[PDB]
C-alpha cells in the first residue's frame, strides 16, 4: 500500500501549495541564561504571566517570573540544547491544552501532543490549564454511585460521582492496580475515564496501556503521560492538563473520573521547580503554597448542578448535572499518615482508602484497612441493595481484627467470641480477589448476601474461593433475569430477599465447590 | 585555536568567559592545559553574558586566571564496543590499567534520551543466577532491576562479583561494571578476582574512585550506561552492575552544593529524583536487545526512609535484603528470606510449582520464628510432635539456602558451586515434604545441590 | 499483529517523506540562491512595504 | 550586567537635564565618561579598593570637560555607591529615555542589498503609521537574507526574508 | 509483512528521485513567486540522487 | 598513622569555608567535605613490589610498602546520621564503635561487636586467630539474640540458659 | 605588598623525623634541636592508582583481645574509630 | 484616572510603580484591568522610589508588565448592615450568591 | 548587583549640589515602610536610640545608623505613613 509514491508526491505538493507566503509581526526576545531547566529571557515587553513562549525546535516554556528586566521561564522538554543568544517568540496564549471527545482513547503528554504515533488529535477548541473551580452556589450534593468493581471498596467505602477519594499507602501495595481496575470497571457506564501518570517509569505506562486496550477500556479513557525522565515542569503541570480534559466533560453535563498517579511526585517536581527559582521554602523544603498546589487541583473535582451546566453551555443542555470524580494517589513511608503532604491531602479530600502493607504481604489483596479508611460522603452514594447488605461489614471486620490480635495470647478462649473470630476470618477471606477481575453490583451483592446471612457458616474450611466462583457461575447460568434486575435498578425488596434465599438454598443443596 | 579564558576558580568550580558568538552549550566539554596535564571541564550552566560555569573533571589545583580554554563542541564522549572488554577506564574513557590505548573504533556521547514507552519490549524471561536463595525468593526478568539493600559488611560487593562470574562463564553474555564511588582497594581486588577467574575477558570496567572531584564520580554511571547501551544496540542481552547508588546520590548532592543550588529536604539536592530518573530510565529492555541491571544500595544508619533509598525504591523490580545478623551467624549469602521480594513472584510468570515452593519456604520459616520463643522459655521437649518437625524442617531449610561462592574461595578455601533453578526447587520441595528427615542439619550447610547434601551426610 | 504492521508502515512512510522533504527544500534553497534577479528582489520588497 | 543599577542614575540624569535644557550636552558628557570607563588602566584603578572620595577625584581629573553639575556630582554619587563601571549602561538608558520623550523610534532594517530610497522612504512613512513616532531607519547589508528585508522595531520584528520563508516551509513539511 | 514493506520502500526510493526534480523547483517557485529558471537544473544532479 | 579528631579538621575547614563566603551545605559544612576526607584517606594504601621498585629507581626489590590509617571520629550522643560521621563511615574499610553504655558498665575497651564491622576480615589475621575467632563471633551472636531474656532469666529453659551464661563469660 | 612563590606547601620528611614532636609545617617544637630530614615532600599529593595497589593480607596487631579477634586490621587498611566523648 | 504601572509579576505578588508623591499607603486597594475582568490588589509594602508591593485578590495569570493601575484612596470596603443577611459574599463584598445585588446603604 | 536605597530624585538632589549637608542635619524623609520597620534618609544628626518624631503625634526609635540611612521602628500604628513624609 506504499508503492504509489504518487501519494508521497501529492502529500508534498499539497503541503507546498498550502504554504502561506506572507509574514506577520511577532514579539521577540533573546535567551540570556539557561540552567537546570530554567531560562532567562531579555525582551518580550508584552509577555504575560503564565504565557506560552515558543522556543526554536517546536517546544514551549512557561513564563513564571515577570521580573522588571527579564522573564524567568521553565522549559517543557529537553533544555540542554538551548544556548544564550537564541531568540524566542511570544505566543498570545495563556497555557492551553486540547480538549474534547476526539482525544478520548488516545495517549498524550502534558501539552496534549500525542505520544501515541497514530496521527494528530481532533479536539474542539482549547482549555486553559490553570482554571478556577465552580463556586459554592454552582454545586450539588453527591448521591450517585460509581462502582470500583472491588467488593472491599464498593461495600465498605462507597464512592460517589463528584467525590474525591484518597488512595493512600506505602510503596507496592496495589494502589495503581486499584486505580486502573476502577478505570476498567467503567467500560460501559456513562463515565469517561482519565489516567494521569506523574513520574511513572515508561514500562509501567506501557503495561498500563496494554492492559487498558486488552480489557477493552482504552476506547473510553484518556491517558496523560509525564514519565520519570521528563523535565520537572512537565510533571508539575500534568494533573492540571488532565483536570482540564475531564472538566471539559464535567461542564457539558456528563460524568468523568480522573486518577492522578502519585500526586506525592507532583509535589516533588514542584519543589524542584520552586527551589530552582530561589523561592523561600517551608516545612520540608516544599514551597509555602504546596497546600494551594493540591487544593486548587482537587477542588475542581465537583458535581455541578443543572443550572450551572445550562448556563455554561448556553442552554444547549437542560436536565443533565455534570460531575468529575478524582482518585488521587499518595505514597507514605512506613505508613506514617501524619507526614506533611499526606496530612495535607487528607485534609483536602473527603475520605481515604488506606492500603496496609502487612495485609498486602499476607496475601490479603486488595489490602484495604477498615476503620482507618472511611468515606465521608458515604451511603448517600451507595445503591440501596449494597447499602442494605454492607451496613455491618466494616465494623465487624475492624472488631474481628482487634479480637484476632487479642487471640494470639489467649488459647482456649470463650466459645462465643470463637464464632465472631471465625465469621470475621471468613469475611476477610471473602473480600479478596484477582487483579483484573471487576465484579458487577449483582455479583458482589449476592456474594455479600451469602456471607452475611450465615450460608458460609458450614464452609468453615477455607475452601471458599471455589465456593464464590461456583456460586457466581451457578447464578450466571440459571437466574440471569434476576441479575439483570439487580444491575439495572439496584433496588432491594422483601421479594428480592426471598429470591436470594431461594438461590442460596438451591445452590447449597445441589452443587459443589 | 582556543577562545575561552578562565575568570574564576573556587574549589572544583571554574568559570570561563567566551566571545558571545561562541558560548558553549550545556554539558559541552572544554579543555585546558593545567600545566603539562590536560584537564577537561563539563559546562554546567550558562550564567550571565558570555560566561559559563563548569565542573573540573580532574583536580583543580594549579589552575590560574587567564588560562586559555578550548571548547570541544560535543559532550564528554567515550569509546564503546568490543574494544572495551577487559579494560579499566575512568569517567573520560581513558585507560587506567597501563595496558596502552583502548584501540577504540567509535565514540558515543554519555548524554542521550531514554527510550520512549513505544519502543519498550514487554518481557518475562527470568534470569538464572547460580544462587539458590536469589533464584527462589526473588526472581527477576531481563530488563528488570534488582537492588541489594543492606548495611555495611553484609556482602553486596561479593554477591555482585558472584553474579558477574556466574553470568559470564555459565551464560556467556557480556557484562559492564560501573564502580561509582569506588574504593581503590576493592577495585583492585575486583580486577584481580576477575583476572584470576578468567572472566575478565567478558566484563567492561569503569571506575570513578572516591578521591576524585564530585562530578567525576557523578558521570561514571552514565559512562557505564553508554557502554551497556552500545552493547545493547548490537542485539546483546547485557548486564550492568552499579556498585553503589547511594554514592551516586552523594556525588549529586556534592556537585549541587558546589553550584550553590538551594538545598532540599535533608540537604539533598533539589534535582534528586530527576537525576535518579535520568539514570534509571535508560536501563530498559527494547525490541532489539536488553540491559538487565543489579544495583548495590547502602542504607545509611539503618532506615529505608531517607531520600536516597526511598527514591531508588520506585524503580526496582526486585529487592534483596541482606542482614548482618544472618551473616554473623556464619550463613552466606546473608539474604533475609522473609523481607526480600519481587514483583515477578506470582504463579502466572514463575509457574505454580515455583510459587508454591517459595510460599511454603516462607511459611515454614515464619512458623519457626514463632516457635523460637516457646522453645526458649518452655524448652523443646514440650513442643507437639508436628511442631518438633516444623522446627527441624525449618532448621534444615535455613541451612540449605546458604551456598559456597566461587569468589568467596579466598575467604574460605572451599570450592564454589553453581545450582540450577530446577535443583533448587527440587531440593526445597523435597525438604519441606520430609524426604530428608533422616539427614543431620549440618549435611545441608554450605553445600550445592541436594545430591551434595546426601553425599555429605553419607560422609558425615 | 496487523495493527503493529500498520504502525510500522506508518513509520516507514513518514521517514521516506521526511527525507524527501529535507532534500527537496535544500534544492529549493540552492535554486533560489542561484536563480534571482534585482527585478524580483525589488518586487518582493515592494510586496513587503505594502503592509 | 547592571541594567538594574543604571536605571536610577539614567533617570535622574535625564530628569535633571530637562530642568536645565541641556539634554544634548549631558548625552555627550555621559558618552565621554562611558569611554573613560573602558581604558585598560582606568579599569584597573576602578577595581582596586581605593576610598570612594579619592577614587572619585582620580576620575574627575581625567575628565575636565564636565559641568560642575554633571561630572563633579554624578561621578561622586556613583563613586560613593561604587557604581562607576555602570557608566556604559547609564548612557544607553539615558539615550533610550530621551527617545521616549521625543517620540522617536530607532527602527533597524536588514537586507541583502541596498534599497531604492523609494522603498526606504515608503518604509519610513509606513512605520511612522504602524507606530506613533518619528522613525530613524538604519540599514544593514546581511547576505544570508538573500532577498527581502527584516524590519526590527524594538521587540517587534517583521521578517520578509526568503530564508525565513524557506525555513518556515521546511517546518511546514 | 516486514519483507513486503522492505522491498516496497526500496521500490519507492527510486521513484522519489524523479519526483524530487519537481518538488525542489516547486518549493523554489512557491517562495520567490518569480517563475523559477527552468534548465537551472545544471545544479540538480547532486540533488537528484 | 593515627588522625586524632578528623571531626576537628572538618570544623576548621568549615570555618575557613564560611569566612570565604562559600555556599554552606548541611550543618553549615561546605559541599566538598567528603572530597576533603576521601582524598586524604585514599592515600592510605598497600603498594605492590613493582611500584616500589619503580619509585625508588631500583635500590629496593621484592618488598611491598604499606600505610595504615586509623581516623578517629566523635559523635554527639551516639548519632551516626550526622554529616561528617556519614562521610567517614562511607569512606573507610570498617568501623570500631565505642559506646558509653558499655564503658560505664565496666566493659573496657568498650567496643560494640556486631554493630562494628571489618571488611578485610580474616585476611588480616594469623591462621590460628582466624581459626579461633569464628566461635567467638557465633557465641556473641547467639548471646545478642538471647540477651532480651536476660532480665527474665530463671524463667528460661536450661538449654538456652547455657548459651546465655556462656555469652556473658565471653564478654 | 605580597609576592607569589610558585611553590606548594612542602614538609620535611625522612627517618630523622622519627621520635620528634613537630608542628604541621615540619618545625621542631620539642626543643631538641633541628631535624635530620631526608629532603622535602609535597603536602598535597595523588594516591597510588588501581593497578599499583596490592591486596591486604598482613596483620597489624593492636594487642586487644576485643579488636584483633573480631575486628582485624590489616597493613594498608583504613579503620574508623568512632564513638562519643 | 490611573497613575501606576505594573513593573513585576511573580506568582501572586505584584509590584507597581507610582509617581514619587502619589505612593499609596500600606493597606490601600489598587485595581487593574486583567483582560476584561477587573482585579483588586491589596498593598503590603512600600519599597523605595515609588514602588509598592501588593498581593492580588484574584488570579494573577494574564497580567502584563506596564499595565495601568488605578489607586483607590481607601482600603478594601465591604457592604454591611441588614442588607447582608441571608446572602453569600466573597472577600471583596461581592455576591457570589446569584440572587442579584446587595442593596447596602453603607460600606 | 542590587540597589541600596538610592533612588532617582534623591540622586537628582545630590546632582543639584553634592554637599546637601548644607541643608539641615535635623530632619530627613521616609524612604520605605514594611511591617512597622521604617527606613529614613537624611538625619545626619541622629544618634542611636534617639526618638524620631513623625507626622501626626508618633515616635520611632533609631536602631541603625547605616552608611546613608537610619533604620527605626514605629511605636504605634504605622499604616498611616507613606514615602516622602
Ligand atoms: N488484587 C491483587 N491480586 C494479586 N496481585 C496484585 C493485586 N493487586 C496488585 N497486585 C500485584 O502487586 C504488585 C504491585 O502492584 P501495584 O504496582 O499496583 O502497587 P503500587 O503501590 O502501585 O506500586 P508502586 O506504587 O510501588 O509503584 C503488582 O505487580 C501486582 O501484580
Ligand atoms: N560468601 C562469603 N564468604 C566469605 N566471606 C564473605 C562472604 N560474603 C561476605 N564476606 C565477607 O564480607 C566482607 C565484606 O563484604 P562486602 O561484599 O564488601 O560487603 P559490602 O556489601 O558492605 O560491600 C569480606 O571481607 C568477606 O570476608
Ligand atoms: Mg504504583
Ligand atoms: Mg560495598
Amino acid at each position: 500500500m506504499q508503492l504509489n509514491s504518487t501519494e508521497i508526491s501529492e502529500l508534498i505538493k499539497q503541503r507546498i501549495a498550502q504554504f502561506n507566503v506572507v509574514s506577520e509581526a511577532h514579539n521577540e526576545g533573546t535567551i540570556v541564561s539557561v540552567s537546570d531547566g530554567v531560562i532567562r529571557i531579555h525582551g518580550l515587553a508584552d509577555c504575560m504571566q503564565g504565557e506560552m513562549i515558543s522556543l526554536p525546535g517546536n517546544r514551549y516554556a512557561i513564563a513564571l517570573n515577570l521580573e522588571r528586566d527579564s522573564v524567568g521561564a521553565v522549559v517543557m522538554g529537553p533544555y540542554a540544547d538551548l544556548a544564550e543568544g537564541m531568540k524566542v517568540k511570544c505566543t498570545g496564549r495563556i497555557l492551553e491544552v486540547p480538549v474534547g471527545r476526539g482525544l478520548l482513547g488516545r495517549v498524550v503528554n502534558t501539552l496534549g501532543a500525542p505520544i501515541d504515533g497514530k496521527g494528530p488529535l481532533d479536539h474542539d477548541g482549547f482549555s486553559a490549564v490553570e482554571a478556577i473551580a465552580p463556586g459554592v452556589i454552582e454545586r450539588q450534593s453527591v448521591d450517585q454511585p460509581v462502582q470500583t468493581g472491588y467488593k472491599a471498596v464498593d461495600s465498605m467505602i462507597p464512592i460517589g460521582r463528584g467525590q474525591r477519594e484518597l488512595i493512600i499507602g506505602d510503596r507496592q501495595t496495589g494502589k495503581t492496580a486499584l486505580a486502573i481496575d476502577a478505570i476498567i470497571n467503567q467500560r460501559d457506564s456513562g463515565i469517561k475515564c482519565i489516567y494521569v501518570a506523574i513520574g511513572q517509569k515508561a514500562s509501567t505506562i506501557s503495561n498500563v496501556v496494554r492492559k487498558l486496550e486488552e480489557h477493552g477500556a482504552l476506547a473510553n479513557t484518556i491517558v496523560v503521560v509525564a514519565t520519570a525522565s521528563e523535565s520537572a515542569a512537565l510533571q508539575y503541570l500534568a494533573p492540571y492538563a488532565g483536570c482540564a480534559m475531564g472538566e471539559y466533560f464535567r461542564d457539558r453535563g456528563e460524568d468523568a473520573l480522573i486518577i492522578y498517579d502519585d500526586l506525592s511526585k507532583q509535589a516533588v517536581a514542584y519543589r524542584q521547580i520552586s527551589l530552582l527559582l530561589r523561592r523561600p521554602p517551608g516545612r520540608e523544603a516544599f514551597p509555602g503554597d504546596v497546600f494551594y498546589l493540591h487544593s486548587r487541583l482537587l477542588e475542581r473535582a465537583a458535581r455541578v448542578n443543572a443550572e450551572y451546566v445550562e448556563a455554561f453551555t448556553k442552554g444547549e443542555v437542560k436536565g443533565k448535572t455534570g460531575s468529575l470524580t478524582a482518585l488521587p494517589i499518595i505514597e507514605t513511608q512506613a505508613g506514617d499518615v501524619s507526614a506533611f503532604v499526606p496530612t495535607n491531602v487528607i485534609s483536602i479530600t473527603d475520605g481515604q482508602i488506606f492500603l496496609e502493607t502487612n495485609l498486602f504481604n499476607a496475601g490479603i489483596r486488595p489490602a484495604v484497612n477498615p476503620g482507618i479508611s472511611v468515606s465521608r460522603v458515604g451511603g448517600a452514594a451507595q445503591t440501596k441493595i449494597m447499602k442494605k447488605l454492607s451496613g455491618g461489614i466494616r465494623t465487624a471486620l475492624a472488631q474481628y481484627r482487634e479480637l484476632a490480635a487479642f487471640s494470639q495470647f489467649a488459647s482456649d478462649l470463650d466459645d462465643a467470641t470463637r464464632k465472631q473470630l471465625d465469621h470475621g476470618q471468613k469475611v476477610t477471606e471473602l473480600l479478596k480477589q484477582k487483579q483484573y477481575a471487576p465484579m458487577s453490583v449483582a455479583q458482589q451483592s449476592l456474594v455479600l448476601f451469602a456471607a452475611e446471612r450465615g450460608y458460609l457458616a458450614d464452609v468453615e474450611l477455607s475452601k471458599i474461593g471455589s465456593f464464590e466462583a461456583a456460586l457466581l457461575a451457578y447464578v450466571d447460568r440459571d437466574h440471569a433475569p434476576l441479575m439483570q434486575e439487580i444491575n439495572q435498578t439496584g433496588g432491594y425488596n422483601d421479594e428480592i430477599e426471598g429470591k436470594l434465599k431461594g438461590i442460596l438454598d438451591s445452590f447449597k443443596a445441589t452443587q459443589s465447590w | 585555536m582556543a577562545t575561552g579564558k578562565i575568570v574564576q576558580v573556587i574549589g572544583a568550580v571554574v568559570d570561563v568567559e567566551f566571545p558571545q558568538d561562541a558560548v558553549p552549550r550545556v554539558y559541552d566539554a572544554l579543555e585546558v592545559q593545567n600545566g603539562n596535564e590536560r584537564l577537561v571541564l563539563e559546562v554546567q550552566q550558562q550564567l550571565g553574558g558570555g560566561i559559563v560555569r563548569t565542573i573540573a573533571m580532574g583536580s583543580s589545583d594549579g589552575l590560574r586566571r587567564g588560562l586559555d580554554v578550548k571548547d570541544l563542541e560535543h559532550p564528554i564522549e567515550v569509546p564503546v564496543g568490543k574494544a572495551t572488554l577487559g579494560r579499566i577506564m575512568n569517567v573520560l574513557g581513558e585507560p587506567v590499567d597501563m595496558k596502552g590505548e583502548i584501540g577504540e573504533e567509535e565514540r558515543w556521547a554519555i548524554h542521550r534520551a531514554a527510550p520512549s514507552y513505544e519502543e519498550l519490549s514487554n518481557s518475562q524471561e527470568l534470569l538464572e543466577t547460580g544462587i539458590k536463595v536469589i533464584d527462589l525468593m526473588a526472581p527477576f526478568a531481563k530488563g528488570g532491576k534488582v537492588g541489594l539493600f543492606g548495611g555495611a559488611g553484609v556482602g553486596k560487593t561479593v554477591n555482585m562479583m558472584e553474579l558477574i562470574r556466574n553470568i559470564a562463564i555459565e551464560h556467556s553474555g557480556y557484562s559492564v561494571f560501573a564502580g561509582v564511588g569506588e574504593r581503590t582497594r576493592e577495585g583492585n581486588d575486583f580486577y584481580h578476582e576477575m583476572t584470576d577467574s578468567n572472566v575478565i575477558d567478558k566484563v567492561s570496567l569503569v571506575y570513578g574512585q572516591m578521591n576524585e572531584p564530585p562530578g567525576n564520580r557523578l558521570r561514571v554511571a552514565l559512562t557505564g550506561l553508554t557502554m551497556a547501551e552500545k552493547f545493547r544496540d548490537e542485539g546483546r542481552d547485557v548486564l550492568l552492575f552499579v556498585d553503589n547508588i547511594y554514592r551516586y546520590t552523594l556525588a549529586g548532592t556534592e556537585v549541587s552544593a558546589l553550584l550553590g543550588r538551594m538545598p532540599s529536604a535533608v540537604g539533598y539536592q533539589p534535582t534528586l529524583a530527576e537525576e535518579m530518573g535520568v539514570l534509571q530510565e535508560r536501563i530498559t529492555s527494547t525490541k532489539t536487545g536488553s540491559i538487565t541491571s543489579v544495583q548495590a544500595v547502602y542504607v545509611p544508619a539503618d532506615d529505608l526512609t531517607d531520600p536516597s533509598p526511598a527514591t531508588t525504591f520506585a524503580h526496582l523490580d526486585a529487592t534483596v535484603v541482606l542482614s548482618r545478623q544472618i551473616a554473623s551467624l556464619g550463613i552466606y549469602p546473608a539474604v533475609d528470606p522473609l523481607d526480600s521480594t519481587s514483583r515477578q513472584l506470582d504463579p502466572l510468570v514463575v509457574g505454580q510449582e515455583h510459587y508454591d515452593t517459595a510460599r511454603g519456604v516462607q511459611s515454614i520459616l515464619q512458623r519457626y520464628q514463632e516457635l523460637k520463643d516457646i522453645i526458649a522459655i518452655l524448652g523443646m521437649d514440650e513442643l507437639s510432635e508436628e511442631d518438633k518437625l516444623v522446627v527441624a524442617r525449618a532448621r534444615k531449610i535455613q541451612r540449605f539456602l546458604s551456598q559456597p561462592f566461587f569468589v568467596a574461595e579466598v575467604f574460605t578455601g572451599s570450592p564454589g558451586k553453581y545450582v540450577s533453578l530446577k535443583d533448587t526447587i527440587r531440593g526445597f520441595k523435597g525438604i519441606m515434604e520430609g524426604e530428608y528427615d533422616h539427614l543431620p542439619e549440618q549435611a545441608f550447610y554450605m553445600v550445592g545441590s541436594i545430591e551434595e547434601a546426601v553425599e555429605k551426610a553419607k560422609k558425615l | 499483529a496487523q495493527a503493529e504492521i500498520e504502525a510500522e508502515r506508518k513509520r516507514a512512510r513518514e521517514e521516506l517523506r521526511k527525507q524527501v522533504a529535507i532534500l527537496a527544500v535544500a534544492g529549493a534553497e540552492k535554486i533560489i540562491e542561484r536563480s534571482v534577479d534585482e527585478a524580483a528582489n525589488s518586487d518582493i520588497v515592494d510586496k513587503l512595504v505594502a503592509e | 550586567e547592571f541594567i538594574t543599577v543604571a536605571r536610577p542614575y539614567a533617570k535622574a540624569a535625564f530628569d535633571f537635564a530637562v530642568e536645565h535644557q541641556s539634554v544634548e550636552r549631558w548625552q555627550d558628557m555621559l558618552a565621554f565618561a562611558a569611554e573613560v570607563t573602558k581604558n585598560e588602566q582606568m579599569a584597573e584603578l576602578l577595581s582596586g579598593a581605593l576610598a570612594p572620595e579619592t577614587l572619585a577625584e582620580s576620575f574627575i581629573a581625567v575628565a575636565g570637560e564636565q559641568l560642575d553639575e554633571n561630572g563633579q556630582n554624578l561621578i561622586r554619587v556613583m563613586a560613593e555607591n561604587g557604581r562607576l563601571n555602570a557608566l556604559p549602561d547609564v548612557l544607553e538608558q539615558f539615550i533610550h529615555l530621551r527617545a521616549v520623550s521625543e517620540a522617536t523610534a530607532e527602527v533597524d532594517v536588514i537586507s541583502a542589498a541596498a534599497l531604492s530610497e523609494q522603498q526606504l522612504a515608503k518604509i519610513s512613512a509606513a512605520m511612522e503609521k504602524r507606530l506613533s513616532r518619528k522613525v530613524k531607519l538604519n540599514a544593514k547589508i546581511d547576505k544570508s537574507v538573500m532577498a527581502g528585508v527584516i524590519i526590527r522595531a524594538g521587540d517587534m520584528v517583521i521578517d520578509g526574508s526568503v530564508r525565513g520563508r524557506l525555513e518556515r516551509l521546511a517546518d511546514v513539511l
